[PDB]
C-alpha cells in the first residue's frame, strides 16, 4: 500500500536481454532470406536453395 | 560498348535471360528492401537546407 507516487525503474539484463529478443527474430528472418537469394543466384533453381 | 553485332541475339543484355531465379530473387529483395525503408527511411517536412 505504498504513496500513489512511488515507481520503480531497472537496469541491466533485463533491458539487454529484450533488445536481444528482439533483434533476433528479425536478424534470423533478415538471414535466411540472404542465403535463399544468394544460393537461388548461384544454383538458378527454386527448390536447390532450400 | 559501342554498337556491335549482337552476341547470339541477346545484346548487351543477354545474359539476363539466363538468370529466372537470380532476377526474381532479387526483385523480390528489392520490394522487401523498399518496404522496410519506407517503415525505416527518415521522411522530413523540408530539406536539411539552413
Amino acid at each position: 500500500n505504498l504513496p500513489v507516487d512511488i515507481t520503480t525503474q531497472f537496469q541491466g539484463s533485463t533491458l539487454a536481454f529484450q533488445s536481444a529478443l528482439g533483434s533476433t527474430v528479425w536478424l534470423i528472418v533478415a538471414a535466411v532470406v540472404a542465403m535463399y537469394i544468394v544460393l537461388g543466384i548461384l544454383y538458378e533453381s527454386f527448390i536447390h536453395p532450400i | 560498348m559501342q554498337v556491335l553485332p549482337p552476341s547470339s541475339t541477346g545484346g548487351p543484355s543477354r545474359l539476363f535471360i539466363m538468370r529466372p531465379v537470380a532476377t526474381t530473387l532479387l526483385m523480390v529483395a528489392i520490394l522487401l528492401a523498399g518496404i522496410i525503408g519506407y517503415r525505416a527511411l527518415p521522411v522530413s517536412a523540408l530539406p536539411e537546407v539552413d
